[PDB]
């Protein structure tokens, strides 16, 4: 299984401004590693996916509280 | 066209003459260039499917019958949009931004537009109208959120004969402020990717409650620079997706 040539990337360029409270939040993954700039990416329950500056505590909580239940 | 009877004053029909008040409107531009190798497909307007987490459109919320402490609320939840069309699909996901009516896109080569925005007085729909408190308020929350990817949906395209409602709104430069959230976008079926926004007066610019964002994205090359988006697409060749 060949692996591709240099796949582009899938980085986050900027955050939200608005932090979407847990309800509007059941899932989550991270950007790569490709991009000397990666962050936190979370999922929602009407859109899809939205980048998160990891230099929030909040956003830190929000990953860990997902890491339990 | 029969009938007649109608007033004035409603939003709809005019302009307000309430000086302390002013629509604000939403009005955003993409210009999505494909890449050298995703099959052709200029079938846009393929479909477009509204959501609103909890704001539904009734009023139930979730409905939480249960108090206990959690008041998360406040802000009104999201709306997004699952415009499919030329072999892509662009997600969207307002939040305590204006209302948006107007749906259309176009194809042209490679590549292919799209533009969502609030509809102008006196048009045939609804436009809410608010004052400069409310409004400075909403200019700051309001955030966008973009997620493209990669479709390919060979359905036909459903358009409407009916031409594209503007919103008087241009796109010059003005102040900046951060309105464009996250955006990701898989490269996979997007060479490059241009943004760009502006809430304001629909009746009449305003300056303060003017302003605008953009970036611009050219094969993995981002960059934020303010620029004259007049013309980053000819809204001549758009039509309403329906």
């Amino acid at each position: 299984a060949p692996m591709g040539s240099d796949p582009p990337t899938a980085c986050c360029f900027s955050y939200t401004a608005r932090k979407l409270p847990r309800n509007f939040v059941v899932d989550y993954y991270e950007t790569s590693s490709l991009c000397s700039q990666p962050a936190v990416v979370f999922q929602t329950a009407a859109s899809a996916q939205v980048c998160a500056d990891p230099s929030e505590s909040w956003v830190q909580e929000y990953v860990y509280d997902l890491e339990l239940n | 066209m029969p009938a007649s009877l109608q007033q004035s004053s409603s939003s709809s029909s005019s302009c307000t003459e309430e000086e302390n008040k002013h629509h604000m409107g939403i009005d955003v531009i993409i210009k999505v260039t494909k890449q050298d190798q995703t099959p052709t497909n200029d079938k846009i307007c393929q479909s477009v499917t509204e959501i609103t987490e909890s704001e539904s459109d009734p009023d139930p919320e979730v409905e939480s019958e249960d108090d206990s402490t959690s008041v998360e609320d406040v802000d009104p939840p999201t709306t997004y949009y699952s415009i499919i069309g030329g072999g892509l699909r662009m997600n969207f996901g307002f939040t305590k931004c204006p209302q948006i009516k107007s749906i259309s896109e176009s194809a042209d080569g490679n590549t292919v537009n799209a533009r969502l925005s609030s509809v102008s007085p006196g048009q045939g729909k609804d436009s809410p109208a608010i004052t400069h408190e409310e409004a400075l308020a909403m200019i700051k929350d309001c955030e966008v959120s973009i997620d493209i990817r990669c479709s390919e949906e060979e359905k036909d395209s459903d358009i409407k004969t009916h031409p594209v409602l503007g919103s008087n709104i241009s796109h010059k430069k003005v102040s900046y402020e951060d309105i464009i959230g996250s955006t990701i976008v898989d490269t996979k079926c997007v060479k490059n990717l241009e943004f760009s926004v502006r809430i304001g007066d629909m009746c009449k610019e305003s300056s303060e409650l003017e302003v605008k964002d953009g970036f611009k994205y050219v094969d993995g090359s981002a960059s934020k620079g303010a620029t004259d988006d007049t013309s980053l697409i000819d809204s001549t060749k758009l039509k309403a997706c329906v």
